[PDB]
C-alpha cells in the first residue's frame, strides 16, 4: 500500500527558513522519483523540483533554484524540502509527489505555508441552538462558530464523526488580520434533543481542543 | 517554460452528458516517438488525482469513461458521461523538456434543476455577551445555482458593515451550493437594537426570503 505522509500546516516569520518532511511507505524508497508541486491559493500548479533519494541527484525549476533545496534520508525513508527565507509570495499549498516515468502516480496531503507576520492567536467556540422558542420541528439546524483565530486550519468535527453526512463547513475568510469559520449541521427533529450532539473543534497552533454541546437556549 | 494553455477556462455540463477539455502547448511534447502529457483530477482540500498518462494511457482504478487524446501540441480530454463526484479542477501536465510545467486550469461544473435554499437565522451565543462580541449567523443550505445576495436589516434599516460571507464548493454528492454570513457586532451595538433580518434574492423566487428573529423574545 503505497503512501506519502506529509507534515502538519506551518506559520512562518518573513526571513525564516523551513524544512517540510514527506514520509514514505509501501515501496522501496531508493528506487523512484519524488517531484515538489507549490500550489498558491486559487491559482495553478508549479513544479519546484525532483529528487532522487538513492544518491545526491537533483534537477531545479529556475524559478525556485536559489530558494528551494532537497534531501532524502534513507534509513528513516522521508524526504524533506527546505525553504530559504519566505516572502508573502510563499505562502502556498506544497506538495511531495511519488514518480515513475514520467507522471506523477501518488500524491502527500500538502502542507499550508502561511505568511504572515501576525500574532497565533486562541479560537473561540460559539453554539448556535435554533431560535429562543421550544421547538418548531420537521427538521431544525444546528451551528458551530469559531470567532477569531490564526492562523489556518481549523478541523471541524461533530459527535467525533459519527454524525458526518448532513454537514456544510464553510471555508476560513481572513478579516482585520483574524480568520473566522462556521459550520453547519442538518438533522431530523426526531433526533434531537433527544439525541446528544456536540462540536468538537481543534487548532494547532494555540493546542486547543474545545468541546461544546449544543443546548436549547 | 512551455506554456499548456486550457480552453475552456470554466464548463457547464448537465449529469450524464459529454463534456471536452483542450490542452495546447507551446512545444511540442510528443517529440521523440510518444505523447508525454498527462492529466491530473483535482478535488477542492486535495492532491491532484492522476487520470490519465501519455494523452492515451489511463492509470489502475480509473474509470474508462475518463478518455483522453492528441498528438504534438493540441490535446484534448473528454468525461462520458459525467457524474456528481466530478466536480473538480482539471490539469494537464507535461514531460519531455525541460523544467515541468502543469496546464492552465479548467474548472468543471454541473448544471441540475434550479433549488430554493433553506434559510436558517441564528442568534448570538450567551457566551458571546460574556466576551464582549455579538455575532449573529445565517446557514443557506443546499441550493442552485450558485448567484445569490445577502442583505442584512437591522431595525428596518439595512447594514452593510461587518457582514463575512462565506461560499462553499459544489457538494459531491447534489450539485448544490452553500453559504453563510455574519454580522460581526459588538454587545453595545446589539441591545441597542431589537429587529434582526436575514434576507436572500434568488433566481427561484422573486420574493426574497425572509428570516429573523427578535431579542426581546
Amino acid at each position: 500500500q503505497v503512501q506519502l505522509q506529509q507534515s502538519g500546516p506551518e506559520l512562518v516569520k518573513p526571513g525564516v527558513s523551513v524544512k517540510i518532511s514527506c514520509k514514505a511507505s509501501g515501496y522501496s524508497f531508493t528506487s523512484f522519483y519524488i517531484y515538489w508541486v507549490k500550489q498558491r491559493p486559487g491559482q495553478g500548479l508549479e513544479w519546484i523540483g525532483w529528487i532522487f533519494p538513492g544518491s545526491t541527484n537533483t534537477k531545479y525549476n529556475e524559478k525556485f533554484k536559489g530558494k528551494a533545496t532537497l534531501t532524502a534520508d534513507t534509513s528513516s525513508s522521508t524526504a524533506s524540502m527546505q525553504l530559504s527565507s519566505l516572502t508573502s509570495e510563499d505562502s502556498a499549498v506544497y506538495f511531495c509527489a511519488r514518480v515513475d516515468g514520467y507522471a506523477m502516480d501518488y500524491w502527500g496531503q500538502g502542507t499550508s505555508v502561511t505568511v504572515s507576520s501576525a500574532k497565533t492567536t486562541a479560537p473561540s467556540v460559539y453554539p448556535l441552538a435554533p431560535v429562543c422558542g421550544d421547538t418548531t420541528g420537521s427538521s431544525v439546524t444546528l451551528g458551530c462558530l469559531v470567532k477569531g483565530y490564526f492562523p489556518e486550519p481549523v478541523t471541524l468535527t461533530w459527535n467525533s464523526g459519527s454524525l458526518s453526512s448532513g454537514v456544510h463547513t464553510f471555508p476560513a475568510v481572513l478579516q482585520s488580520d483574524l480568520y473566522t469559520l462556521s459550520s453547519s449541521v442538518t438533522v431530523t427533529s426526531s433526533t434531537w434533543p433527544s439525541q446528544s450532539i456536540t462540536c468538537n473543534v481543534a487548532h494547532p497552533a494555540s493546542s486547543t481542543k474545545v468541546d461544546k454541546k449544543i443546548e436549547p437556549r | 517554460d512551455i506554456v499548456l494553455t486550457q480552453s475552456p477556462a470554466s464548463l457547464a455540463v448537465s449529469l450524464g452528458q459529454r463534456a471536452t477539455i483542450s490542452c495546447r502547448a507551446s512545444e511540442s511534447v510528443d517529440s521523440y516517438g510518444n505523447s508525454f502529457m498527462n492529466w491530473y483530477q483535482q478535488k477542492p482540500g486535495q492532491p491532484p488525482k492522476l487520470l490519465i498518462y501519455r494523452a492515451s494511457n489511463l492509470e489502475s482504478g480509473i474509470p474508462a469513461r475518463f478518455s483522453g487524446s492528441g498528438s504534438r501540441t493540441d490535446f484534448t480530454l473528454t468525461i462520458n458521461p459525467v457524474e456528481a463526484d466530478d466536480v473538480a479542477t482539471y490539469y494537464c501536465q507535461q514531460s519531455n523538456e525541460d523544467p515541468f510545467t502543469f496546464g492552465s486550469g479548467t474548472k468543471l461544473e454541473i448544471k441540475r434543476a434550479d433549488a430554493a435554499p433553506t434559510v436558517s437565522i441564528f442568534p448570538p451565543s450567551s457566551k458571546l455577551g460574556t466576551s464582549g462580541g455579538a455575532s449573529v449567523v445565517c446557514f443557506l443550505n443546499n441550493f442552485y445555482p450558485k448567484d445569490i445576495n445577502v442583505k442584512w436589516k437591522i431595525d428596518g434599516s439595512e447594514r452593510q458593515n461587518g457582514v463575512l460571507n462565506s461560499w462553499t464548493d459544489q457538494d459531491s454528492k447534489d450539485s448544490t451550493y452553500s453559504m453563510s454570513s455574519t454580522l460581526t457586532l459588538t454587545k453595545d451595538e446589539y441591545e441597542r437594537h431589537n429587529s434582526y433580518t436575514c434576507e436572500a434574492t434568488h433566481k427561484t423566487s422573486t420574493s426574497p426570503i425572509v428570516k429573523s428573529f427578535n431579542r426581546n423574545e
